[PDB]
């Protein structure tokens, strides 16, 4: 180093004047990096470039034995080392010939499974529409032919990790620079590869093991690291040319933002845990480390780290999962699925993989910690084997021997384990190897960590500034977004209009150069994008483009096109006529716009004002909500206002040029928005406000409950000679339901005169009858379905049925004809109103959860009728001594208050019964709940009878965990067997009494299962008692002052509910600690 | 593609006939001929086609040499506009001084020099005084910078074209030497008003009202505020002062560039359609229009190497005059913008014919057609029968710049609204009505008791608290603090009297709603208030002349205040004048207008609100 | 930090699953940003973009004297 180097003083000692270099420095160990780069160059040639087929390049699984099966991800790992390593001999100019062999055995490998991925065709297009486990790619394929060879009835062959890491290599490899891909059909196959990954947040997936549960019963389940995986490869495939430096600007590639965002949005909620029923996972580590590096937040990549080590770290390696039986000594080789309460048994044998501490070094010199490294390199250096000609081998497992397996439950960690099959000379671990060529090569710095990541999948905490679809250029920890906002005026008239009240609007004459377009058309030209005849291709499904697709530019046939939000276009439901919900709707597009916008340049929100939304008292609203947009912020959200020829220059463009590659003779016809004539008969050149008063109120006179079994002549007469709305509207629906919708009325057909009166409703305001209308005309809201999908996507899930009847449930998202018919054909006994208000709550609630979701914290399921009857009573108490108006005319606008009026946080005031009543019908209990309940299962033997519903205690146990999702969804199912909301609040605070007494007293035991029922009973008993002693009131049946008390002070219920608890305590036998050095007690 | 062909070959011409002059180190291309002097004006029109094919080549984006192509466009129309802006910063002191007492030897000197942006000439060797340049120059940089074009780029810059744009203001009502630098027909160093540069600096001033020199990026304090008083005045002189050219001008064709696509200042479309059909019979001719009757420029007499032509011109220059091609490529643009299509396509076959080729085949438009000597009695005895020759600058980049963007706008590859973003072809779009609001105000108790016991209700100048009245003084005073700058020696906007257009508006100051009584309730000023009569008489007066225009965007708002001065002998009620004046004004009715009373709080609601960034501490 | 940020520990000590996110994480002094900018452009205007020519741009060597 300094000083040490020059040792010039010749004479004493003084300052030097001489050229010193760094040649002439002290050298390391003396050996040439050549030496080192040929043994490393030997060790792969000897063991993993020894087994490739030559016809495809997939590297077998088996080493021997002659086994024809051969997986994916194990191809790609040892294809990633092999790049590594040519990444490694790339720094020697005589190469000798061998970086050539190395990269070209990379790209075999690739375009192997290219092809095998490219001989099933049909089976991408069969998933795209319906992603199925019947109808998905294959996973394994023959590695002499690659052909199929495992069929869906014992593989499964669901694995979409598989496909995303494929993608995620074939993007790192391009960028680094190679050429794997070379026809135009090869970019549309990966096209479609990324549109069937684009939909893996729905579609459930076995994971990396294939076994697809911890229960291991055949079925799927969401995993993290998969959605990871293909999150992290959609980010790096986002407009990369996959022609390399020699490509065009049609040979890029195309993915939508509103897939990514649900994507991450169904990560950044899952990722503490890696599915329902794992807790933990060690195939979460992929997802975090080298090749995914999808976690941008750096504490919950901190905390799961944290919990992994706790829970999987052995000495030999890294446990999967917590109780897993691969391989274990207690495993039975003659049947492939498990059986209820046999998992327990492998408890304290699991096998242990070596490559974790491979995985968690090239983590650690990845993030620049050389004490981890150095750590893991120690602990690894014990168990590696070596062959004869001393290569080192990684074993694939561990396992404890049968005759220890006692002793190692007892003393976990206490035995020695035996080396795998594949962990001495004769059988290889080709995965195993490849990282361990990758993370020897990383540590002795023969590969700097970004020449691996060409693509920049890591990024220091510094330096998560200016990342496309991942930072924003204020940071990770700031959001202060200001969005662009354009005025854009039906007409002309419009236009002076609004101009004389100060308000600056642009017609669609006025900017000629540039074209509106509504969404359908945007939808068609991505429609066009990937069609391939010669293989057969569909191209993008059609589906509605979201808020972020909306935001940005696009430049088709030469032609800047600008999209307006969806918000801004009605079909067929009465949503749209008011106004208050359009600006609620457009408040709450810009803040979902302001808060999940990543990319680069301010995004665009255009504004459109029809003539139709302004006429009458409506007009004060719209003029306040333009004025807010004017001032510069609204809802709490920055924006700014200025022409759109302004705004266009100077800003990013996006670039859609797979239309003027299209072989189609005629090129297809776009329509843009154009202006709207005045028109020449009556000429409204935008007159006054004119509230006026032409309505009039009347109750209807007719209900179905009367009008049932009168004749066809007279009821024909009565709508004839009638003129109130609702009763022509509840005529007309009996008139369908009997007689018809295709019988000739006086004024044409049924379904023409229920179609006009709804429309002359709405347009008078009449909310009775239009609802009575749709509920009766079975119109349906096409945003049910994405609502829904959201709602599953934040794991909270929904029952669809009237209060106190039957109700069908949505585990998994479904299509939109199967939600509507469950919809409207599971409500027949009941009036069809209720399928009308149940959509409307489906949408508010969609649309709060999507802005506000911590108003919904603490409720794991979401009850319509439930929340339906909660308003109901809340408007009857608001009330008071005057009965309450209804709850179908009060319109969505109050509908939504009153919904964020119940689901406030507390109620404080009036008696505790509403409130009671409110949190019984919300579904809501406190934090903890089944933790306690969980802690109380474990404590009581004979399990728990609530409402004739047993939960049983020996299976719970034996398969389920304390912290699993699985357990809080039995104990909700076992618990919403409860019809009384105020029963089961009592039952709440029945089991967190018992939980605390428990918890605070350790001896006592429950003899014998504990009934609910009787301890309610026996508690109302005594609460009878105490007020007939005290009030001298004679016993009265049913629990009206019961739930009146308060639940803390004087005589509360907690009293009595701890009294009884205590007494049934009591009864049975009470155990002494020795712990304790508490004596005679 | 067809039309990139055509675009190419539209650059080469470009790049051919005036690009080649680019004079780079300043920007400023000279004025044609062997002159090395460059005019304000000329290279602002010339710079028009160029600025017109960059906006067509924009359009063509996704490929580096188009994209390439574009941006040197833009930056080379930034950088002719960055020198003169510099030329025009070269004489702050000269604009400063002007700013009072207006004189012709205090404003710039239109003439200016070559590379290294200096003076050549004096003050009195020319007529430095030339408001249409300055205000054309503003127009068209409002334009581009509307267009999305970077001029602007420092707050020193904004403080000094707000400063010019006070200087500006006050075109109608100075005399200058006109477009043509010679005042009226006769020179003898006389200079007399012009309809052109009143339109002119009326159509700059309206278009440069709210915009932002820094685009979208920019923010409250880089915007430019002006007056609504000054834009009407002008706009009235102009309709007062159009049924001729000027004064002592019958006729002139200089006003086809106010009544057409350059700045469309003008209203009354019939008025345009009357001053077009007497341009075209007064002035039309065989080789284009000529500029005036009785004008003496380029003839083969009255020694063409002298000035100050002495009155001996009484048959001398008539019926001999020479004729511009440039006018005929204004009735083209003016055809080709508004309506018209089959007037452009003739305009266009009668232009090519008295087009000269030049090196190469490139088409040049003549600076003028002269009579030959010989053939001079026969021209007076027959008009317009005799054959001119081509003299002048034979590389016009004025004309040919206008005749090559008129080529552009009607081969389609352009549109009128991408050079006018600014919407300014509607300008003679009739407005419909206006509904001006009143507020009625009590300056003590006792005025509002007697107020509420005749029907009338009103409110205090108390209980407003949110809302300040105060004399137009105090906002005169305000905005004579507007583009103050100690550094440059700015002195800001000279004090002047506030009309009845702006104190309607509504003033927003340090986050505080300011309204202002009308500047005529003033007593103090001068006794024509103490009278009921005059004041009922000339409040409606002013009710009137407020409804009748009304250019600004929003409602208007008036609040009048009931002073102590108009009771009665017994001081116990209103007068007769003054009670009639408001019972009138109840009924939603008075003089020529519509007023609706109400509250104050309720006007705020929608109304035209101003506020004051340069007030801020 | 890590630990530090969850204090979720309601009931004695366990493992908590549970997002945490980095908004929530313990912050420096009470500024923000924009106050620091606010006070680095008041001492950029005072002290440098005061003395530059508007003709050229040109920043002089002394503040004094008209040099
Ligand atoms: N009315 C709407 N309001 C808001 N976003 C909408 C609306 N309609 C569609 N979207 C957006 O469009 C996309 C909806 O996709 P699509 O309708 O194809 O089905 P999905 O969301 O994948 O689920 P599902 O199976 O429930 O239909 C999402 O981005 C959703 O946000």
């Amino acid at each position: 180093w300094k000083v040490l180097e020059r040792r010039a003083r010749t004479k004493r000692s003084g300052s030097v004047y001489e050229p010193l270099k760094s040649i002439n420095l002290p050298r390391p160990d003396n050996e040439t990096l050549w030496d080192k780069l040929d043994h490393y160059y030997r060790i792969v040639k000897s063991t993993l470039l020894l087994y490739q087929s030559p016809t495809t390049g997939l590297f077998p699984t088996k080493t021997c034995g002659g086994d024809q099966k051969a997986k994916i991800q194990d191809s790609l790992y040892c294809a990633a080392g092999a790049w590594a390593l040519a990444l490694a001999y790339r720094r020697i100019d005589d190469d000798k010939g061998r970086t050539h062999e190395l990269e070209h055995s990379a790209i075999k490998c690739m375009r192997g499974i290219l092809y095998c991925y490219m001989r099933q065709a049909d089976k991408v297009q069969q998933f795209k529409q319906d992603p199925r486990p019947t109808t998905c790619l294959h996973s394994v394929f023959n590695v002499h032919t690659g052909d199929e060879l495992l069929s869906y009835e014992e593989y499964g062959h669901l694995q979409i990790n598989a496909v995303s890491l494929y993608l995620l290599y074939l993007v790192e490899m391009i960028s680094s620079g190679l050429q794997i891909i070379y026809n135009t059909d090869e970019v549309s196959f990966i096209q479609n590869l990324v549109f069937c990954v684009e939909r893996v947040y729905r579609v459930p997936d076995f994971g990396v093991w294939e076994r697809g549960s911890k229960y291991n019963n055949g079925s799927t389940e969401l995993h993290s690291s998969s959605v990871g995986l293909a999150k992290a490869a959609l980010e790096a495939i986002n407009g990369f040319n996959l022609f390399g430096n020699q490509g065009c600007s049609w040979s890029v590639i195309f993915v939508d933002l509103d897939a990514h965002n649900r994507n991450r949005q169904t990560l950044c909620s899952l990722l503490p845990r890696e599915s329902r029923s794992h807790n933990t996972d060690a195939a979460l580590l992929p997802c975090i480390s080298y090749p995914a590096f999808a976690l941008d937040d750096e504490v919950l990549f901190s905390q799961t780290l944290d919990k992994v080590v706790r829970k999987l770290k052995g000495k030999y390696g890294f446990k999967r999962f917590l109780r897993d039986g691969y391989r274990t000594s207690l495993e039975d080789p003659n049947r492939c699925y498990y059986k209820p309460a046999e998992i327990k048994l492998f408890d304290g044998i699991e096998c242990e993989f070596p490559i974790f501490f491979l995985y968690m070094m090239i983590d650690g010199v990845f993030r620049g910690n050389p004490k981890q490294v150095q750590e893991y390199q120690d602990l690894l250096t014990p168990v590696l084997h070596h062959t004869t000609e001393g290569y080192p081998v990684v074993p694939k497992y561990y396992y404890v021997p049968a005759d220890f397996v006692e002793y190692e439950k007892n003393n976990p960690g206490s035995q020695k384990r035996f080396p795998s099959n594949c962990g001495r000379d004769g059988k290889l671990f080709l995965w195993g190897q490849a990282l361990y060529i990758i993370a020897k090569l990383l540590a002795d710095e023969l590969i700097s960590p970004k020449d691996i990541d060409p693509v920049q999948r890591y990024v220091p905490l510094k330096d998560q500034r200016n990342v496309s679809m991942r930072f924003s250029n204020q940071g990770p920890l700031e959001n202060d977004l200001v969005v662009h906002v354009a005025l854009i005026a039906e007409s002309q008239r419009l236009q002076v209009f609004l101009n004389t009240y100060g308000i600056q609007t642009q017609t669609p004459q006025q900017v000629e150069p540039i074209q509106i377009w509504p969404q359908q058309e945007l939808v068609k030209a991505y429609l066009q994008l990937g069609i391939n005849e010669k293989l057969g291709l569909s191209g993008r499904p059609d589906r509605p483009i979201g808020c972020l697709g909306t935001s940005k530019i696009y430049r088709i046939l030469g032609k800047t096109v600008v999209c307006y939000p969806i918000i801004f276009d009605l079909s067929d439901f009465y949503m749209s006529q008011d106004v208050f919900l359009l600006i609620d709707d457009i408040k709450n597009a810009l803040q979902f716009i302001k808060q999940y916008w990543k990319m680069h340049g301010r995004p665009l929100f255009l504004v459109l004002i029809r003539e139709d939304n302004i006429r009458g008292s409506r007009f004060n609203p719209i003029l306040d909500m333009l004025a807010a947009l004017k001032k510069g912020i609204i809802g709490g959200v920055k924006v700014h206002v200025d022409r759109l020829q302004t705004l266009i220059s100077g800003a990013v463009v996006e670039q859609l040029d797979f239309l003027r590659i299209s072989d189609t003779e005629e090129l297809p016809e776009f329509k843009s928005f154009e202006e709207l004539e005045p028109p020449k008969h009556s000429k409204v050149k935008r007159q006054s406000s004119t509230p006026s008063a032409p309505e009039l109120g009347q109750q209807p006179d007719v209900n179905i409950s009367e009008w049932k079994d009168k004749p066809t002549h007279e009821i024909l007469q009565k709508l004839n000679d009638c003129s109130c709305l609702a009763s022509q509207a509840i005529l007309l629906g009996i008139l369908l339901k009997r007689e018809g919708p295709n019988f000739i009325t006086k004024e044409g057909t049924v379904s023409d005169h229920i179609e006009r009166v709804y429309r002359r409703a709405g347009s008078q305001k009449l909310w009775l009858a239009v609802r009575y209308g749709a509920a009766f005309t079975q119109k349906f809201s096409s945003s049910i379905a994405p609502h829904i999908t959201t709602f599953l996507v934040h794991g909270k899930q929904v029952t669809l049925g009237a209060f106190g009847h039957e109700e069908e449930v949505i585990s998994n998202p479904l299509s939109p004809r199967v939600i509507q018919n469950i919809i409207y054909y599971k409500c027949n006994t009941h009036d069809e109103r209720e399928a009308v208000i149940q959509q409307e709550l489906v949408i508010h609630i969609g649309w709060i959860i999507s802005n506000n979701p911590e108003l919904f914290s603490g409720m794991l399921k979401i009850r319509i009728g439930w929340i339906i009857h909660a308003m109901e009573y809340e408007l009857q108490i608001r009330g008071g001594d005057k009965p309450a108006l209804d709850l179908y005319q009060l319109s969505p606008s109050e509908v939504k208050q009153l919904l964020l009026d119940i689901l406030q946080p507390q109620q404080n005031g009036r008696c505790w019964l509403n409130r009671r009543q409110i949190d019984g019908s919300l579904n809501r209990t406190p934090t903890g709940f089944y933790d306690r309940v969980w802690q109380i299962l474990e404590r009581t033997p004979n399990g728990i009878i609530v409402a004739g519903k047993h939960l049983p205690q020996q299976p719970t146990l034996s398969d389920m965990t304390m912290y699993e999702m699985n357990f809080s969804l039995l104990v909700e199912d076992t618990l919403g067997n409860i019809d009384q909301p105020q029963y089961r609040q009592i039952v709440v605070e029945l089991l967190m009494v018992v939980s605390i007494v428990l918890e605070r007293n350790p001896e006592l035991e429950f003899q014998d299962k504990v009934d609910l029922d009787r301890l309610v009973k026996e508690a109302f008993n005594e609460f009878q008692k105490d007020q007939s002693r005290l009030k001298e009131i004679e016993k009265q049946d049913d629990m009206t002052s019961f739930y009146n008390t308060p639940p803390l002070g004087k005589r509360g219920t907690c009293s009595y509910l701890t009294k009884a608890v205590m007494n049934l305590l009591l009864e049975g036998e009470v155990k002494p600690n020795n712990d304790d050095p508490c004596l005679i007690s | 593609s067809n039309s990139g062909v055509r675009l190419d070959g539209y650059a080469r011409l470009v790049q051919q006939t005036i690009l080649c002059h680019q004079n780079p180190v300043t920007g400023l291309l000279p004025a044609s001929y062997d002159q090395k002097d460059a005019w304000v004006r000329d290279n602002v029109y010339s710079i028009l086609a160029v600025w017109g094919l960059g906006l067509a080549y924009r359009k063509n984006a996704d490929r580096d040499e188009d994209k390439a192509k574009a941006y040197e466009l833009e930056q080379s129309v930034v950088k002719l506009m960055r020198g003169l802006l510099h030329c025009m910063i070269r004489q702050v002191d000269k604009v400063e001084s002007f700013k009072y007492s207006q004189s012709t030897k205090d404003s710039l000197h239109a003439k200016y020099n070559t590379k290294t942006c200096a003076t050549v000439v004096g003050d009195d060797q020319w007529g430095h005084l030339q408001l249409d340049a300055t205000s054309v120059y503003l127009l068209f940089l409002a334009q581009m910078t509307a267009s999305g074009l970077h001029i602007i780029h420092s707050l020193d810059e904004v403080n000094f074209i707000q400063n010019l744009v006070f200087y500006i203001e006050a075109a109608y009502k100075t005399a200058d030497f006109g477009i043509w630098e010679r005042g009226d027909k006769t020179n003898q160093g006389i200079s007399e008003l012009n309809a052109s540069s009143v339109g002119m600096a009326k159509a700059a001033l309206e278009a440069l009202d709210e915009l932002d020199l820094f685009g979208v990026k920019g923010g409250p304090q880089s915007v430019i505020h002006v007056l609504a008083d000054e834009v009407q005045h002008c706009q009235s002189i102009l309709n007062s002062l159009l049924p001729r050219a000027s004064t002592s001008k019958e006729v002139d064709a200089s006003l086809l560039s106010v009544v057409s696509f350059p700045a469309f200042a003008v209203e009354d479309s019939q008025l345009v359609e009357l001053t077009k059909q007497e341009i075209i019979t007064k002035l039309q001719g065989r080789y284009g229009c000529c500029r005036f009757l009785r004008d003496g420029y380029k003839t083969p007499k009255e020694d063409p190497n002298r000035l100050y032509y002495e009155p001996a011109e009484l048959k001398l220059f008539e019926n001999i005059e020479c004729e511009w091609p440039l006018f005929w490529t204004y009735f083209i643009l003016d055809g080709v913008f508004s309506g018209n299509a089959e007037q452009v396509q003739e305009y266009k076959e009668a232009l090519e014919a008295v087009l000269i080729k030049g090196k190469n085949g490139v088409p040049l438009l003549p600076e003028l057609y002269s009579v030959p000597p010989d053939r001079v009695d026969e021209e007076y005895q027959n008009p317009h029968t005799v054959d001119r020759v081509p003299m002048g600058k034979l590389p016009h980049m004025w004309g040919q710049s206008l005749y090559i963007l008129g080529s552009l706008m009607a081969e389609g590859f352009l549109a009128p609204g991408e050079i006018d973003p600014l919407n300014r072809r509607f300008s003679t779009v009739p407005k419909p009505d206006v509904v001006v609001q009143v507020s009625i105000l009590a300056e003590t108790e006792e005025i509002k008791t007697i107020l509420k016991d005749k029907g009338i209700y009103v409110e205090t100048i108390a209980e407003v608290y949110p809302i300040r009245v105060q004399p137009a003084r105090i906002l005169s005073h305000i905005y004579s603090s507007l583009g103050c700058n100690n550094r440059m020696k700015l002195s800001g906007r000279p004090y002047r009297h506030m009309g009845v257009l702006g104190t309607s508006k509504l003033y927003d100051i340090r986050k505080t709603i300011f309204t202002f009584t009308p500047q005529f309730i003033d007593q103090q000023q001068f006794y024509l208030a103490l009278d009921n009569k005059m004041i009922v008489e000339m409040l409606r007066t002013d009710l009137s002349y407020l409804c009748s225009r009304w250019r600004m965007t929003g409602q208007p708002t008036i609040t009048f205040p009931i002073s102590h001065s108009m009771l009665d002998e017994d001081g116990t009620s209103l007068n007769s004048s003054i009670l009639a004046a408001l019972r009138k004004m109840q009924d939603g009715y008075f003089g020529g207008a519509r007023v609706q009373t109400g509250k104050l709080s309720e006007f705020l609601t929608t109304s035209c609100c101003t506020h004051l960034s340069f007030m801020d501490p």
